């Protein structure tokens, strides 16, 4: 489908001569030759597809490219990129524009810079749009992704924007749907760019000519504005948010970073300084310019000398220049600096892209979450002076419990969560029937509780179906609240009374029933009677692997289950070890309680029916269990032969000694 | 025979949970017992391990509660720290920061002696 | 009366309190203290009287006097009385008894004599023997100044 | 130890930058 | 035991890949599989791991789900046909 | 049963998987290794 819906071009008429008459305005030769302005090209389908899957200096991964015209339609690109390229959409957007010559850094700086922008990559999961062939900008991050991102989760989505006619090896790329390989043999002398091999994508921008640049960025441009008018799922802001990254550059990068802080949306510009060139200037402009026209004379004058020497730029445009240096000083919100002198530039690319975004601080939680950066959002989102609106954070608790995110449901009770005003039946049963997460089962344990009391795939599961899954599971008499009368007239008149006073509980069945472990423990480390908690979780556990075990499945989920089954008993072992530890008195009046949560039960009954191991036979319940055996009585010593004594004889129970009451 | 002695412990629960629902009265002479309860339960409905916690009370067991859990994942943590595996998953970090500290003060230091020779020889 | 145990930011300690007039017997509160609020008598004493307002130290400063304070709560079992409500001095032990003694030994019994005015939700203290929550949402704009959450005892003079 | 050499040696790098700058601002001012 | 591990490994990653990675058929290596090549090498360890055990676990149910409490409910199949129809099918 | 014959490009999804299996395994006996008792005190000595 790709070839008939993508259209290549060629010169192949006119044939102009610029100083050699073998010197085609096309770049081609003379004999090699077979926009229209003054070249005619012919469209015609594209015979560029396949792979260039690479040999040499390691990077042997999956290469695969396409070559479109100049003028194509981004949408196409677009569903080509998503569909037919195992692409999912990011959450992010970072591009490479920079000095396109070669360069060189001190390596400190390369480091420091090229660790944090791939590991912006790894946590943003972004796509990253750079020049491609290997020279300068993208020589340099060529050698960060190959710095640490090799070595921490090697899947990056890197797309090269390259010329057809500026790569070298074009007949190499000719074939369709073949896996043409390429040599890294850099000839000193080709005019034709070597390629950045450990790059995954590659766009061949076509124009028709050869060896000629700027043909791809209208193309980049209008594939990135497209790119961020494709809404994200969560509809934070202006579809997924972009940012820049500026390192040298000549004019063009002024000029550029001038489209895009005058763009609609808002594109934010990082831009790091130490490199020099254009990057330097604009940090220069960006440093001591405050309010866009805030400049004194004499640091205009000194960077006006400095373009006009160090840039080695004409001084009659010196002046023009400074103007659209002035343009950029205009919208310095956007513009942001990375002045070094671990703690990467990961976080200041965050806050610079959740900074200039036009977007609301829920907005710009949803985009943390789905980032899943959570020092991030607590150094920026969560700060002093933030409005935040009525029922978006209890929204933004939402989307976290169903997206399974444990520290930023952490930095959300740390900010004032109000548990008991957040859950009610509604958004209990909202948790529940959501399946925006990891896999689990409780589709076959509501199926198995509906056939045991007497399903559609659209079945919305209620609260009394739930109950009387953990009435299934922990078995014997357990009665479940759901089950019970008065609850069921609430939801009848329902479907703080709708609130529920003892949260923690319904997030211990909640998350149990979800198979979220770290949910598990994190729910149990804020509520009361967390002993029992941890006990009926186990209970639930074990039960749950007893199904797991009974229906034997792909046995992934019955050996976390019996792992989370004996993990939960040990720690139920654990904290009675704690609690004797600290005082006796109050540790078996723990023991022996009842449970008004727990269908009135006690430890000890719910941990036999558990079928826990190691929670009896510690010396609390030792001591308990005997001392439940003499009743209000002590006679004792040397025990056994005594007692037969008392029951043969009437008399002698008289002198034996008895408990004070 | 390693877990011999802690089996013991489960099957004496389940007598002993037994016992205390039993009738007072032996099973040969439980006719007995089966019509005092049978009198005690019809005389008012026709006319040891569930203690009954007040509401005072309740809250004094369960702030021990609470109190056992942030002390417990004190010790977890101080035994984490004071462990083989994570005291020394600490001192190659600090070693490593001193990697290129100690370089960086030992990069201008050259130029700082070279600076007090160069005044000292212009003065 | 009741307890004021907090959310947010951890801290979520039993924080009983009580509310007395500023012409008071200091005898009747010393009875209330050893009898039912469950404090034996300390060994020692210490204030925290300082600068109302809010203000900022060194950290290296504030880290070595927050240790050397919440080790002495530690050796001497003293009572720490404190302004209570979290600005400045006592803003700045707060994050000290955070800093190590919510590592060691966390029962440090705080004791905050504050106005019954100058805290925040007045309302929200309103009931005898409930256990009414606060959040800690500071309102940067109302002069009603914040609670310190993680402080173990109230006074509401 | 190596704790001790932590922020003593870091003490050493806050200082010396300063003391590297005085001797380039008295040797301008020679 | 290079074997046994990058099966693990293959494991841990996803089992849908994995079962189809231990079935497929070798031109390179004599038109065999991974088990029957296994066998004949006589290792042990590498038919042991789960993803192989479900693997042939579901290569004797055949096109069929009649497992819970198995044993009995085949054996009651196989002498009455009319219980077959009892039994729930495995989708093609 | 065993011997299902795979097509061509059913072929490339599977060995795509097997060589990233290859480079993503030595990744783990690295990490083991390098945060071992042994290899990481190797280390600081030097």
């Amino acid at each position: 489908w790709i070839e008939r819906a993508f259209y290549k071009r060629e010169c192949v008429h006119i044939i102009p001569s610029t100083k050699d008459p073998h010197r085609c305005c096309c770049g081609r030769l003379i004999g090699q030759h077979v926009w229209s302005i003054s070249k005619h090209t012919q469209l015609s389908p594209t015979d560029a597809f396949g792979t260039i899957e690479f040999q040499g200096g390691g990077h042997s991964n999956k290469a695969m490219y396409v070559r479109v015209s100049f003028d194509t339609k981004p949408d196409l690109l677009l569903h080509l990129m998503t569909k037919e390229w195992q692409l999912e959409l990011p959450k992010l957007l970072i591009s490479v524009h920079g000095g396109l010559q070669n360069f060189e850094l001190q390596p400190k700086l390369k480091q420091v810079f090229g660790k944090g922008l791939i590991k912006a990559a790894m946590t943003t999961g972004a796509w990253i749009f750079t020049g491609g062939v290997n020279t300068g900008v993208i020589r340099h991050v060529g050698d960060a992704l190959k710095d640490h991102a090799s070595k921490s989760r090697g899947k990056i989505c890197t797309i090269g924007i390259a010329p057809w006619g500026i790569v070298e090896n074009q007949e190499d790329l000719i074939g369709r749907d073949v896996v043409r390989p390429y040599q890294t043999m850099s000839n000193p002398m080709s005019k034709l760019t070597v390629l950045n091999s450990m790059h995954s994508h590659f766009i061949l921008a076509d124009n028709g000519t050869t060896g000629k640049y700027g043909a791809e960025v209208k193309l980049r441009r209008q594939l990135e504005k497209h790119i961020s008018l494709q809404k994200i799922n969560t509809r934070i802001g202006q579809g997924v948010p972009v940012v820049a990254l500026i390192v040298e550059g000549g004019p063009n990068v002024i000029s550029i970073v001038l489209e895009y802080l005058r763009d609609t949306p808002p594109v934010p510009v990082v831009v790091c300084d130490g490199s020099g060139r254009a990057s330097d200037i604009l940090a220069f402009g960006h440093k001591y310019s405050e309010e866009g026209g805030l400049i004194n004379e004499s640091l205009r004058d000194q960077l006006l000398v400095t373009i006009q020497k160090t840039f080695t730029y004409t001084r009659t445009q010196a002046q023009h220049l400074f103007i659209i240096l002035m343009e950029c000083m205009k919208k310095k919100e956007l513009i942001t600096v990375f002045r070094m002198g671990h703690q990467d530039i990961d976080l200041a690319i965050l806050t610079a892209l959740l900074k200039g975004a036009n977007a609301s601080a829920p907005d710009q939680l949803s985009l943390a979450l789905a980032w899943n950066r959570v020092d991030i959002a607590r150094s920026q989102i969560f700060i002093y002076g933030q409005q935040w609106p009525v029922g978006s954070l209890e929204q933004a608790m939402l989307d976290a419990l169903v997206l399974d995110r444990v520290d930023f449901v952490k930095l959300l009770i740390e900010n004032g969560v109000s548990m008991h005003r957040f859950l009610t039946i509604s958004r209990l049963e909202e948790l529940y029937n959501t399946r925006h997460g990891p896999s689990n089962t409780l589709y076959h344990l509501v199926r198995d509780v509906k056939k045991r009391e007497y399903l559609p795939p659209d079945y919305r599961i209620s609260l009394i179906d739930i109950g009387l899954v953990i009435e299934y599971l922990m078995g014997g008499a357990y009665r479940c609240n759901y089950t019970r009368k008065r609850f069921r007239t609430l939801y009848h008149n329902l479907f703080e009374i709708n609130h529920f006073p003892f949260p923690f509980h319904e997030l211990m069945v909640w998350a149990v029933l979800m198979k979220r472990q770290k949910m598990a423990l994190f729910f149990w480390q804020h509520g009361e009677e967390a002993m029992a908690k941890a006990l009926v979780a186990c209970k639930l556990c074990k039960a749950m692997a007893h199904e797991a075990s009974e229906n034997d499945m792909v046995d992934d989920i019955s050996q976390e289950l019996n792992h989370n089954s004996r993990d939960f008993g040990q720690l139920a072992v654990e904290l009675l070890d704690q609690s004797y530890k600290q005082d006796e008195q109050l540790a078996m009046k723990l023991l022996t309680y009842e449970l008004k949560n727990w269908s009135n039960a006690t430890c000890l009954q719910l941990a036999v029916a558990a079928k826990h191991r190691d929670f009896i036979a510690h010396t609390c319940s030792q001591m308990l269990l005997t001392d439940m055996w003499m009743g209000r009585l002590r006679m004792r010593k040397n025990s056994g032969l005594k007692v037969i004594l008392g029951i043969l004889l009437p008399p002698s129970i008289l002198s034996l000694e008895f408990k004070n009451k | 025979k390693s877990i011999s002695n802690q089996v013991w412990k489960f099957q004496r629960y389940q007598l002993i949970m037994t016992f205390h629902e039993r009738p007072v009265l032996p099973p040969p002479l439980i006719i007995f017992s089966h019509m005092t309860m049978i009198f005690q339960h019809l005389c008012c409905r026709w006319r040891g391990l569930k203690l009954f916690i007040t509401d005072d009370e309740l809250k004094k067991v369960h702030d021990f509660e609470e109190q056992c859990i942030e002390e417990y994942f004190r010790e977890k943590d101080d035994r984490f720290n004071s462990s083989n595996d994570e005291r020394i998953r600490v001192t190659s970090e600090r070693v490593e920061n001193m990697s290129m500290r100690l370089e960086e003060v030992n990069e201008r230091e050259h130029s700082m002696k070279a600076s007090l020779q160069t005044v000292d020889i212009r003065l």
